[PDB]
């Protein structure tokens, strides 16, 4: 029925479909992560250490797992009009500095509000979060200079690095309104040599295991 | 300083009073007499599948047969509607594509997104492979809409409150339109190609003269962000779809709200709107997984194109008006007729 | 865009030879290819066709099972393996390009030709005149006839017009009998209906004189016309 | 000739009939709901879910049919079905059970591939592979018992037309041990490996620091075993029928339990099916108009 | 700084205020006339028979 070159067009379409399927499989194998957090929270340093005019894309390869990290901090425009683009992302890396009492207009509270907004976003009901708490090395003494009561009047029981850091971790983790659907994986970078990449890999592989577990009914 | 604010308030009051005085007759009062359009039943004549992620925009070629669709998988697919073949499959450098366009002559196809860059791709090339012609960098916010004014120059709307007119051969924006209070989400050239309109998340639309370089009129009335715009085929009116679940038809000369299309069950926003060739049908895609066909003169909801598994993201009616293609986030474009 | 070719020469009857066609300057992997022969002093005659990806192959009945067409995309090369050659195979072989998608222009670019000297149901198409005398600056028409209508149901009259200037490989002038190939002076026009087509030249000038060949692409094999010569 | 009636087994008859009708209702409703959910939402039509679909169809084949006949047999001995129909009934029963076991093994294999080697699953269960496996299951089910067609005589101990235990014993005991070992090994290894993978992931996470899966795997193995091994092992080790206390009957009844709880484990607790059912329930007023 | 923005706003508003004034009834009538004129040429408003429809069933 088809003419002598209509069949050629159909063959071209079939070959294009084959190429599309191959590219789709290759893209599905890749892990995607969305990077959020204030610019002064060490986010640039975190991406620099972990990497071994609008959206920025970084590519890592750890233990045969390709990571595509979308750093969208440069998008100083309205959210809620481009956030849904990352609806399918497998995790949200969220950087925050443990020493965010400096820029008092307080910035710890602003980071708390941002975490509350991102964690409960209707697009990220399933997407888990990987929380990074930075500036541990200098936070260990900044806590000594002034207690947490300057930020949270309740504060840590014993004003100490361990207890104060645990209190901050708990404060940020309780912001998750959906405990069942997410697991906020938290880490204290402390400018570690390479523990950041390894922790990201562990959190990502756990998220993948649980996603497959939910797909096949075990979970 | 405050005196300037008082002057601005006085000017706004004067404009409001003039527009209210001009409102000597509602559109419904005069369009009620005409015979209503009956229920519009449209079947999915073709189902263009092959995208592996959300469809974010599509455009019809001027020949009414070829259509380009863009999706987050990082592909522009140029479908032949009459057969559903993939004429071309351009792989994008940045997969965060939020809009696409098909040049009127059919040579070029443009697309942009979160990269803040409008890429032009040349189709009719001797080598036989679609190679990027230029990248129109210069914006500071995501690109939300592109439309070829010509093979030589185009117009782009971005999320940094700015719109622009670019010269493709020079690669620099020849004109910059400013005046929006927020992100610009949609844009549609006039039939005569001299004027265009842009809707912004500041809940307002602007009419821009391309050659003059400055706005002419501003239209208000929406409660939330405007996500879509289209020109009425006559070129003297345009319909805007917003997040407050209402479409709105504005008239340029009267310079005021002409009509509003909404329904109580319809509670979500509009992602894309488009007219029919005669202008008597306005097809608007909604976040509620299906598109609605409105009698643009009587506002009656004439039909529903409920065939999409996810949010309908884009739609377009051919130049000859033979079919309407709709693309959704479930990665399938369907052509109704 | 360039298509060089080699492998021809003097071969005794009953032997074999592998014609090679090296392509450069375009996306070979996405382009179907043809081999088209031309006798030493006669018209064109289609030889073989291989689609992009090698998913389809066709041969003229006079070489079926004797010539094997192959393509290597990674090296951008095309091969025609000929075995048990006969005197009827002596001709110049042209590596011809072709891309098939809605609105494409197949047979746009032809190779430079490789000569081959051998030591000692089809749609019939005809052209009204073998040689026509012309005067520069005048308007001249060429008529062609097909055995059966070339108008497929979809509306595409699959007729093609090629120009061969003296000592040059033929170059596409018209495709689909109406569309104008890119780069032509725009003087040429194609028209007609099934079984009767015509090519009109207005304001004839230099570089027009040569042999015009008609071809059809409705069904394989692609039968060419006898060729009409325009000479001063 | 064809009759099973003894004063000794009278006490067990009524409880067996009640259990049979309970199984018929339970498996019937479960499988029909599972198939309806699979058809309503194409989102559930993923390649792995085709294995659960095949299991559901094979179970429904035993619920809508071949269970009420067993209930009737345990009731009055009239046994309306003729001798010719008994052969078809027995072949269909054993085909259904074999398909169910093979699909359980396939489900365990697929789950292990998804959890442990997610990049390996598509190489095995892609569009061609999934259908090849899903049809080879039925092919093996029919072939396993086609050579045993003429020996489907009524066995009084089981009170249901099924293969005779005394004639054709070597071929059938071999063919039954094959199923026993396949099911036991697959469902006892793949789930253990899945548990090992989940535990390893949890431990690795817990290293870089300042329940449902285990119970589900235990439930799956417990159900499979307590349903099938009591019958398979009994008939494998019992060549000549003695059956003190007519345990052959009770053992056979345990094989029903599979069809009772297969939808529960594989379709009721599954989160995709749960969400589909919840959407159906809540969106009822709008869902009724949906196609 | 904001003085420049206020000046721009007031100038733009002043420029907007000076446009020709017409009644919305005329615009409504023009839209009605346009829709009536091209009603017969709308394949979606008035579907064409499958003879001319190029999107017939596959």
């Amino acid at each position: 029925t088809l003419s002598a070159e209509d069949k050629a067009a159909v063959e071209r379409s079939k070959m294009i479909d084959r190429n599309l399927r191959e590219d789709g499989e290759k893209a599905a194998r890749e892990v995607k992560l969305l990077l959020l957090g204030a610019g002064e929270s060490g986010k640039n340093t975190i991406v620099k250490q972990m990497k071994i005019t609008g959206i920025v894309e970084t590519h890592f390869t750890f233990k045969d797992l390709h990571f595509k990290m979308f750093d969208v901090g440069a998008q100083r425009s309205e959210r809620k009009k481009w956030i849904h683009c990352f609806e399918g992302v497998t995790a949200i890396i969220f950087c925050v500095a443990l020493s965010d009492y400096d820029l008092v207009l307080n910035r710890m509270h602003a980071s708390m509000k941002l975490f509350d907004s991102i964690c409960n976003n209707k697009w990220f009901t399933d997407t888990s979060i990987i929380l990074f708490l930075n500036k541990k090395d200098l936070f260990e003494e900044k806590i000594k200079k002034s207690p947490l009561t300057i930020c949270y009047p309740e504060y840590a029981g014993s004003n100490t690095y361990e207890e104060a850091a645990a209190y901050i971790q708990c404060q940020f983790e309780d912001l998750n309104k959906r405990k069942d659907t997410k697991e906020i994986y938290t880490h204290f970078t402390c400018s570690t040599d390479t523990k950041n990449v390894q922790f990201v890999f562990d959190a990502v592989t756990d998220v993948i295991i649980k996603n497959n577990l939910k797909d096949c009914g075990l979970f | 300083l405050d005196q300037l604010r008082q002057e601005a308030e006085q000017l706004k009051n004067q404009i409001r009073d003039a527009r209210k005085a001009c409102a000597d007759a509602t559109l419904s009062q005069i369009t009620n007499n005409i015979d209503p359009v009956g229920r519009i039943q449209m079947r999915t004549r073709r189902t263009l599948r092959g995208h592996l992620a959300k469809i974010y925009a599509m455009h019809w070629g001027t020949d009414s047969r070829l259509l380009v669709s863009a999706s987050q998988d990082g592909k522009l697919i140029i479908w032949d509607s009459y057969t559903t073949n993939k004429v071309h499959a351009i792989p994008l450098r940045s997969s965060w594509v939020m809009t696409c366009a098909y040049a009127p002559s059919g040579n070029y196809v443009a697309c942009g997104g979160l990269d803040n860059i409008c890429s032009i791709y040349n189709l009719k090339t001797r080598e036989g492979n679609v190679r990027v012609s230029r990248e129109l960098a210069g914006h500071t916010g995501y690109l939300s809409c592109c439309r070829f004014l010509d093979d030589n120059q185009i117009v782009t709307s971005s999320g940094d409150t700015t719109c622009a007119l670019w010269d493709i051969e020079t690669g620099q924006q020849t004109t910059t339109f400013t005046g929006h209070t927020g992100d610009v989400m949609s844009l549609s050239l006039a039939p005569d190609t001299r004027l265009f309109v842009s809707g912004a998340c500041d809940a307002s639309a602007k009419l821009w003269d391309v050659r003059e370089g400055m706005c002419r009129q501003t239209f208000t009335g929406h409660e939330s962000d405007i996500n879509a715009i289209c020109f009425f085929p006559n070129g003297n009116a345009f319909a805007t779809g917003s997040d407050d679940a209402t479409c709105r038809l504005f008239d340029l000369r009267a310079d005021q709200e002409l009509m509003t299309y909404s329904h109580d069950n319809i509670i979500c926003g509009i992602t894309s709107v488009s007219f029919s060739k005669s202008g008597r049908l306005l097809l608007a895609g909604y976040d509620d997984f299906n598109c609605n066909v409105w009698d643009a003169l009587k506002a009656d909801r004439a039909g529903v194109l409920a065939g999409h598994d996810n949010r309908v993201s884009c739609l377009g009616v051919t130049d000859d008006g033979m079919a309407v293609a709709t693309g959704s986030w479930d990665s399938f474009l369907k052509i109704w007729n | 865009v360039q298509l060089v070719e080699s492998g021809g020469g003097l071969v005794q009857p009953g032997g074999s030879r592998k014609l090679s066609c090296s392509a450069s300057g375009f996306a070979f992997s996405s382009f179907g290819m043809h081999w088209v022969r031309q006798a030493p002093e006669k018209g064109l005659e289609w030889v073989a066709y291989i689609s992009s990806g090698s998913g389809t192959i066709y041969y003229a009945d006079t070489v079926k099972g004797r010539f094997t067409i192959s393509r290597d995309d990674p090296k951008n090369t095309l091969f025609l393996q000929m075995t048990s050659l006969r005197s009827e195979d002596t001709a110049m072989y042209y590596c011809v390009r072709s891309i098939y998608y809605y609105g494409s222009s197949p047979f746009d670019f032809w190779g430079q030709g490789t000569t081959l000297t051998v030591s000692s149901s089809d749609i019939v198409m005809t052209q009204a005149t073998s040689s026509v005398p012309v005067t520069p600056g005048e308007s001249v028409s060429i008529s062609c006839r097909s055995s059966k209508s070339l108008l497929h149901s979809n509306g595409n009259t699959y007729l093609y017009w090629f120009l061969q200037r003296p000592g040059q490989s033929p170059q596409l002038l018209i495709y689909r009998m109406s569309n104008l190939a890119s780069g032509v002076p725009d003087r040429f026009s194609g028209s007609g209906s099934g079984t009767a087509f015509t090519l009109t030249i207005s304001r004839l000038e230099a570089e027009d004189v040569g042999v015009y060949y008609c071809m059809q692409h409705l069904e394989y094999p692609l039968t060419f016309g006898a060729g009409t010569k325009l000479e001063l | 000739n064809f009759s099973c009636y003894h004063e000794s087994v009278l006490g067990y008859r009524y409880v067996a009939v009640s259990w049979g009708v309970v199984v018929a209702v339970t498996g019937t409703v479960g499988n029909v709901l599972t198939l309806l959910a699979l058809a309503i939402q194409p989102k559930l039509r993923t390649r792995f879910n085709l294995l659960i679909a095949n299991l559901t169809l094979a179970d429904l084949l035993y619920c809508t049919l071949l269970q009420p006949f067993s209930v009737d047999t345990y009731l009055h001995l009239h046994w309306r079905t003729g001798a010719t129909f008994c052969r078809v009934f027995g072949l269909l029963l054993f085909a259904s059970n074999s398909v169910s076991i093979l699909t359980l093994c396939l489900i365990a294999l697929g789950r292990y591939l998804l959890i442990a080697h997610p990049k390996l699953f598509p190489q095995v269960f892609s569009a061609k592979g999934i259908v090849l496996a899903l049809v080879s299951t039925w092919v093996v089910g029919v072939a396993s018992f086609a050579p045993l067609w003429p020996i489907y005589i009524l066995v009084p101990v089981v009170c249901t037309c099924s293969f005779d235990r005394i004639r054709g014993r070597p071929y059938t005991t071999i063919l039954m041990g094959i199923y026993f070992v396949l099911g036991l090994s697959s469902v006892g290894i793949f789930y253990c490996l899945i548990h090992r993978q989940v535990k390893r992931a949890a431990q690795a996470l817990d290293q870089y620091k300042l329940g449902k899966v285990t119970r589900m795997c235990f439930a799956v193995f417990l159900c499979f075993a307590l349903s099938y091994i009591p019958f398979l092992l009994l008939n494998i080790l019992d060549a000549r029928v003695q059956a003190p206390r007519v345990v052959h009957m009770l053992a056979a009844n345990l094989t029903w339990l599979n069809g009772c709880i297969n939808p529960v484990l594989y379709a009721a607790m599954n989160r995709q099916f749960r969400q589909a059912y919840g959407s159906i329930l809540k969106r009822g007023p709008r869902s009724f108009h949906r196609l | 700084a904001s003085i420049a923005q206020a000046r721009k706003l007031v100038e733009q508003l002043k420029m907007e205020a000076n446009i020709d004034r017409i009644k919305v009834s005329k615009a409504a009538a023009d839209l009605m006339a346009y829709c009536e004129a091209h009603a017969k040429e709308d394949p979606l408003l008035t579907p064409v028979p499958a003879s001319e429809n190029p999107f017939r069933e596959k």
